[PDB]
């Protein structure tokens, strides 16, 4: 049946290339040679054998199989390679997570300069984004890794959420001790930066709004190699953790370890005045630095700029292709 | 889109080692102990309960397709523990769980591990996964257990009572082929049912639905006191073939 | 790691902008003329320009403007970097003793900011009171210019128009006042505003919105005898100031675009407009005075004086002197009559400045029998396109073959004597139905003439309709001699086909030697093409015969000989071809992991493929299977120009950013994923835009072989006319190289104070990385220049390396030599 994963053959894909490189190992694009549609094959390389299987395959496994939503990636099927007969002891080989193709990713489109994104463009694209988070978020489950990256878009504009690798359950009751450094850097929220350790899901809210930043500037919003540099970024558009707007900041491991240069005001109705206020209200609320005032998912759909937009009009972004290759005379 | 878990009694006559001239009341005992096995090991090292438990229900599953003469039951518990820390996030490494192991068990059951117990450990990884079909996430009746008790309002220590006795049945369950026969929801209903038989419980006044007689209709649809009685009788059968005797 | 060495064979020579004004004295008359990266300054003399100084500058120039504010005797520069390096310069000149004075300097980049659309743009203040940048959507940035502000310290102005096409700063207002064209839904207006440096905010300007033509795009600051704005569009030329309106909208500007105006007359009764078929006009304002006393404008007439060069900027100089100064052909010098000549033009040139224009592409070729090769080069556009070709002699020769339409492709087939050149042409739709050429071109002048009759894409049934006036590309394959340099063939390709890939070689057991071309058809409503055509052409006695044609689902972008098959490109696919005894193609494998095969080039079994996006990817022929292998890819997300194979190992390539980097077969084992990702080892800002790699040097071999400590010889052609040189070097002699720039670039005195180390640092909207792995030969050859004492401070402590001499001292003496050998290599 359909259901009978971790049997069938990669020989069923023509491999078409390497598509890029993820941790357990390295990603193909392939295509299906029953029913020709374009695959994406994960190989998890449990030949490591110091811990097996990896745990954020595992963790993949365990979550898409269980998250069903349009802006949600779904995983196919497991497939693995020719397996030794009869001899399990000596077989090394591995296995293959099949996920849908996508045509593009966001990150590769935006370094490209190859993408320009109008308002309604930013409106279909955030909208899904959020609403896929809800859905995630609904289900008590935790992205942890909302990278530019990880977003993947195909040419119809439709938007599909990706890497579930560092993804985990989060107990509103029980406070769970979690991984302290868990986004990258420029993506960030500021309690992981001071080292909150028991993170909330929002978190994942004021990833998606760096990333709402990034598609009016097309530039990161916060980019810095050192926690202490991506802090005094922060804090000088969002305003310098204080107690204030932060009453339990003092409680945070490394709020008197890490200080900015000065206590900074907000700034970041200023500094986007350029970004429709429809949309600067909802970067205010999604770069909130309390965790427990920041927006929720649910909250940004229901906001002016997100909540009267209709998914059935996709609003495709521009990717041109033709006459991209010469040069404006 | 997803596989099916579940067995008929009747099934489990032809389960593979039963083919090869187990009798019944041997893979029975080898259920038993090979569970048992996961639950001492992981208690020892200070494992949630719904890890020790998804390890039993891989377990359980595993030796519904493969055979216990040809998979040495105390490895296979190592394994299925070994991978139900890394689905719960409640991980282990391979050679703390072979530790504890050594610990428990004598040295003829430690054979089972052969010459490199780790060794025989991790390359069993690539069978449990491809037998569980990757289906790794399962819900346990502990869930439910507490999710259903919420809802009962009375005497705080007449409710608190009968949940504890219905998770001790849970945890005697899980040495039993009933995970492989009725879902979660129904074995949560069923322990609380059995309490409330032993402790004298009506427990239809603490539901919203004070006259609903059959009160476990408001948490589980269309289940039939047939097979909650089918499931008391498993339960308690655990009970007098060995010398221990019900809680309460 | 990787270790190169670039340098520039031939200086930018496209002109990016023009101004004149009293720089170098306040009785001087100046022309500064900039190219990217260089400015020139002149004296206007009355028989021409006499040069004074030329300087370069560690940035693209983007604004350039001659300011005089109260007190100065003389016009100060303000000079504004790409990069956003801001500066204010002084000439000055003691006797013999010329140098630029850095008089404030700093760096006005915002951290949140989008870029706008219509660029960078920089305006100053009649009053000299402040410099305007529009630098991103939303904002306007304001420099006050108050004698403190020696650090260039600005503040940001919020703008509600969003979407600004050009702003002046308005002659005789009240206070500073800026009048500029927006585009928002409604269409295209026109606003003004008075700027407030007291209050640091926008106040409600002079006169109200007027909504203006669609595609207005040009606003000029009238001066105060008239006062106002006047707006240039595509069809009409309109007047502005308070209730004061006239459009006049003469048929003859309709035709072309206009691209620059330049004020003759200081009164403002006289300016100079062009456009981009090279005409340029005269626009008259007529005066009216009333017995008020006061002058009112009366109308505005347009006259047509003549043609020059199609140009970017436009400055009048003195007399009738006008600096054309152009970017897609030669800059030039004209003259205007009073009278006209007897055909009817008022334009006379004087002086012809070369201009490589766009290097579209190039080969080289050793043309004479010597030992150097001679570049010849696809150069300019339009009426301005040219093939140049170029020989080294101390200074470069450079003989030009005016094309008069667009070439876009050249190759050299030897068994012919001759070169196979792609180019296109304009046509407009005209009444007949069929297009009308605005000029006779190579393709219309050629010896003998042949058209396509192909019939593989005649079935149609896609309608395609034709509206009168509308422009069309009409692509041909040219046959040039390569002494006399005469069009001895054009060959037309079919309506709407374009050129895009050219190979000259024979193929399989077939000993006739055959010019191929890969084309696309292109039609306005495909976002990417889908047929396209490879045609096997054979020039033979005078004419060219077509012997296979091969249909393919795409463009064909690229093409290369490879062992005797062609190894063609065909949008995400990559192709190899076999050539059959039947004298047709055939497909042997194929490669469809790309976006876009944009880039082709191999060596032996090798293939290096350049994409739209995601870099460049090394495949490789396996021929015991028959098929292709992705060995290694470059995973770092890059927009490519061009790329080229250094060796085995090593790759170059050029991103659209003006940034050229290396990339390494990791050539480590231990797992398959480390051969898979390609290391990027070499990053460098170039600032030019590099269409066309080639292996190949123009430096003639005195006799046999004499090598420089640099191995290899890689030539570049850039967009701003510029042509550079890349080479590698031993790990030796990149650190002694390297430790030297550092040591030179705190000896040596920049213009406006600018960072040698940031200039050259890899730069994307996104991603700024110091630069690696590159050595930066106009730095290294810059020591031959600095003085004596410079020198010797420069070789304090310098030690060698990883030789014979283990760590060697250096002298001023030592390493004149060693860069004067580094200049030999071209
Ligand atoms: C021909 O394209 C490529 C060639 C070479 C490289 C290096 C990249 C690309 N690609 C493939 C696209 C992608 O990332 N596709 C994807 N990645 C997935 C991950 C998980 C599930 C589905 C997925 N689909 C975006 C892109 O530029």
């Amino acid at each position: 049946t359909e259901s009978d994963w971790g049997k069938r053959c990669v020989d069923k894909f023509d491999i078409i290339g390497i598509i890029g490189e993820g941790t357990y190992g390295q990603v193909y694009k392939a295509k299906d040679k029953d029913t020709g549609e374009l695959v994406a094959l994960k190989k998890v390389r449990l030949d490591n054998e110091k811990e097996g299987f990896p745990i954020t395959a595992i963790r993949e496994i365990k979550i898409l199989r269980q998250l069903i939503h349009r802006s949600v990636v779904n995983m196919k099927e497991i497939v693995t390679d020719k397996q030794d007969a009869l001899d399990f002891k000596k077989d090394k080989g591995a296995f293959y997570l099949v996920f849908e193709y996508m045509d593009h990713d966001l990150m590769g489109l935006l370094e490209s300069g190859l993408v320009h994104f109008s308002e309604d463009h930013i409106k279909s694209f955030m909208k899904q984004l959020m609403e896929g988070l809800e859905y995630c978020h609904k289900k008590n489950f935790l992205h942890r890794d909302i990278k530019c990256s990880n977003i993947l878009l195909n040419n119809s504009g439709q938007i599909k959420l990706a890497d579930f690798g560092l993804a985990r359950l989060y107990n509103s009751e029980e406070s769970r001790p979690y991984t302290n450094k868990v986004i990258t850097l420029w993506y960030r929220p500021p309690e992981l930066l001071l080292g909150e350790e028991r993170y909330t899901p929002a978190i994942d809210v004021w990833s998606c709004g760096c990333i709402l930043g990034e598609l009016f500037t097309k530039k990161p919003i916060f980019q810095a190699n050192l926690e202490l540099a991506q802090l005094e970024l922060i804090s000088r558009l969002c305003g310098s953790p204080c107690p204030a707007v932060w009453p339990d900041v003092i409680r945070l491991p490394y709020f008197n370890t890490m200080k900015p240069k000065k206590q900074y005001r907000r700034r970041l109705r200023e500094e986007f005045s350029f970004i429709p206020s429809a949309a600067l209200d909802l970067l205010d609320h999604m770069l909130t630095l309390d965790p427990s005032k920041r927006c929720t998912a649910e909250q940004t759909l229901q906001s002016d700029f997100l909540k009267d937009v209709e998914l059935s009009k996709m609003a495709p972004p521009d990717l041109p292709h033709w006459q991209d290759c010469h040069e404006l005379w | 889109t997803k596989p099916c878990w579940y067995w008929d009694k009747k099934d489990l006559a032809h389960t593979p080692s039963q083919l090869e001239g187990l009798d019944p009341a041997t893979e029975a005992r080898y259920r038993r102990e090979g569970a048992r096995f996961i639950f001492d090991v992981g208690t020892r090292l200070g494992l949630h309960y719904d890890t020790l438990a998804t390890g039993i229900i891989y377990f359980h599953r595993f030796y519904m397709f493969h055979s216990f003469k040809q998979f040495p039951r105390y490895v296979t518990g190592a394994c299925c523990l070994f991978l139900a820390g890394k689905v719960e996030e409640t991980p282990k490494k391979c050679k703390d769980i072979i530790k504890t192991a050594r610990s428990l068990l004598n040295d003829v059951q430690f054979g089972q591990f052969g010459d490199d117990p780790k060794e025989e450990v991790m390359v069993l990884e690539r069978i449990l996964l491809q037998t569980i079909k990757f289906d790794l996430q399962v819900e346990h009746p502990y869930q439910f257990l507490l999710k259903y008790a919420k809802q009962l309002k009375g005497d705080k220590n007449k409710i608190q009572k009968l949940v504890q006795m219905a998770w001790t049945f849970v945890n005697d369950s899980l040495c039993t082929t009933l995970s492989l026969q009725w879902e979660p929801e129904i074995i949560a209903v069923a322990v609380m049912y059995l309490a409330g038989r032993l402790c004298k419980f009506e427990i239809q006044e603490w539901t919203s639905k004070p006259m609903y007689r059959r009160w476990w209709e408001q948490f589980v649809q269309d289940v039939p006191v047939d097979v909650l009685e089918d499931i008391c009788h498993q339960i308690l059968d655990l009970y007098s073939q060995g010398k221990q005797q019900m809680p309460h | 790691m990787s270790y190169n060495y670039v340098v520039t064979a031939q200086k930018p020579t496209a002109v990016n902008g023009c101004v004149t004004g009293h720089f170098t004295s306040a009785e001087d008359l100046n022309l500064l003329i900039a190219k990217n990266t260089r400015l020139e300054i002149y004296v206007v003399t009355a028989e021409g320009l006499r040069p004074v100084k030329e300087v370069g500058m560690y940035g693209k120039i983007a604004v350039m403007e001659l300011f005089r504010p109260k007190g100065e005797s003389k016009d100060l520069l303000f000079i504004l970097t790409a990069k956003y390096n801001a500066c204010i310069l002084e000439y000055k000149q003691s006797g013999e003793s010329i140098d630029i004075i850095t008089r404030a300097h700093g760096n006005v980049q915002d951290r949140i900011g989008r870029p706008s659309e219509t660029g960078i743009i920089g305006i100053i203040d009649p009053e000299c009171r402040m410099i305007g940048l529009r630098l991103y959507d939303g904002l306007f940035k304001v420099i006050p210019l108050d004698r403190d502000n020696k650090e260039l310290k600005a503040f940001n102005i919020r703008l509600e128009e969003l979407h600004v096409i050009d702003v002046k700063f308005l002659y005789g207002c009240q206070a500073p006042t800026i009048c500029f064209v927006y585009q928002d839904p409604q269409g295209r207006h026109v606003k003004t505003y008075e700027v407030s440096l007291r209050e640091k905010e926008f106040n409600k300007g002079p006169w109200k919105q007027e909504n203006v033509e669609a595609e207005a795009s040009m606003v000029i600051a009238v001066p105060e005898p008239f006062g106002g704005a006047i707006i240039i569009g595509q069809e009409s030329i309109t007047y502005h100031n308070g209730d004061k309106y006239l459009a006049i909208a003469p048929p003859i500007i309709k035709q072309s675009t206009i691209v620059c105006h330049n004020r003759v007359d200081p009164n403002g009764s006289r300016y100079l407009l062009g456009d981009m078929e090279g005409r340029l006009f005269m626009l008259l304002l007529e005066k009216e005075e009333q017995m008020d006393g006061t002058v009112t404008l009366k109308d505005l007439r347009v006259e047509l004086l003549g043609e020059t060069s199609i140009a970017e900027c436009l400055t009048y100089l003195d007399n009738g002197v006008v600096f054309v100064g152009s970017r897609l052909g030669d800059s030039q010098l004209v003259k205007l009559n009073v009278d006209s000549n007897e055909q009817g033009s008022y334009v006379v040139a004087m002086e012809t400045f070369t201009n490589l224009g766009p290097i579209v592409d190039m080969c080289v070729v050793d043309l004479e029998r010597q030992g150097q090769g001679q570049l010849v080069t696809c150069s300019g556009a339009f009426k301005e396109g040219s093939l140049r070709i170029i020989r080294n002699g101390q200074k470069l020769h450079i003989r030009t073959v005016p094309l008069y339409e667009s070439p876009r492709k050249i190759c050299y087939q030897e068994v012919s004597q001759c070169f196979g050149v792609l180019s296109s042409r304009i046509e407009v739709q005209d009444t007949s139905g069929g297009t009308t050429a605005l000029r006779p071109s190579a393709s219309t002048q050629a010896l003998s003439s042949s058209v396509s009759s192909s019939k593989l894409f005649s079935s149609s049934t896609a309608p395609h309709e034709t509206s009168f006036g509308e422009e069309v590309e009409v692509h041909n394959l040219l046959i040039i001699d390569q002494h006399t340099f005469e069009v001895l063939h054009a060959h037309q390709f079919l309506q709407n086909e374009y050129a895009l890939s050219l190979v000259s070689c024979k193929l399989g057991k077939d000993p006739n030697t055959y010019f191929i071309v890969g084309t696309a058809m292109v039609y306005p409503e495909e976002a990417e093409p889908k047929q396209g055509r490879i045609v096997v052409f054979q020039y033979s006695d005078g004419k060219l015969q077509t012997v296979a044609e091969k249909e393919v689902k795409g463009a064909v972008y690229s093409m290369v000989e490879f062992n005797g098959k062609l190894l063609a490109s065909i949008n995400s696919t990559v192709r190899l071809y076999e050539w059959t005894t039947e004298k047709e193609l055939r497909t042997e494998c194929n490669h469809y992991n790309n976006i876009m095969a944009l880039y082709l080039k191999t060596k032996g079994d090798f293939i290096l493929v350049g994409d739209l996006m995601r870099s460049v990817l090394l495949l490789a022929y396996k021929p015991m299977e028959g098929n292709f292998e992705e060995i290694a890819r470059d995973f770092n997300p890059n927009w490519m120009s061009a790329v080229e194979i250094l060796d085995d190992d090593n790759f170059l390539g050029a991103e659209n950013a003006f940034n050229l980097f290396v990339c390494q077969k990791d050539s480590a084992a231990t797992t398959d994923e480390e051969r898979q990702h390609l290391q990027e080892v070499g990053l460098f800002h170039l600032g030019e835009f590099v269409n066309v790699f080639c292996h190949g040097s123009l430096v003639m071999q005195n006799l046999g072989e004499t090598s420089t400590p640099t191995q290899g010889s890689v030539l570049f052609g850039t967009v701003n006319g510029m042509i550079g040189l890349v080479t590698s070097l031993s790990e030796s002699w990149y650190n002694l190289l390297l430790d030297m720039q550092n040591r030179l670039n705190k000896v040596i005195k920049s213009v406006g104070k600018i960072e040698h180390s940031f200039w050259r640092s890899f730069h994307t909207e996104r991603k700024t990385e110091p630069a690696t792995g590159f050595i930066d030969g106009d730095l290294i050859e810059s020591f031959l220049d600095i003085s004596r004492p410079k020198m010797q401070e420069v070789v304090a402590n310098l030690q060698y390396d990883d030789g014979s001499g283990m760590k060697r001292e250096a002298t001023a003496d030592d390493l004149i030599k060693v860069v004067e050998e580094l200049t030999r290599i071209h």
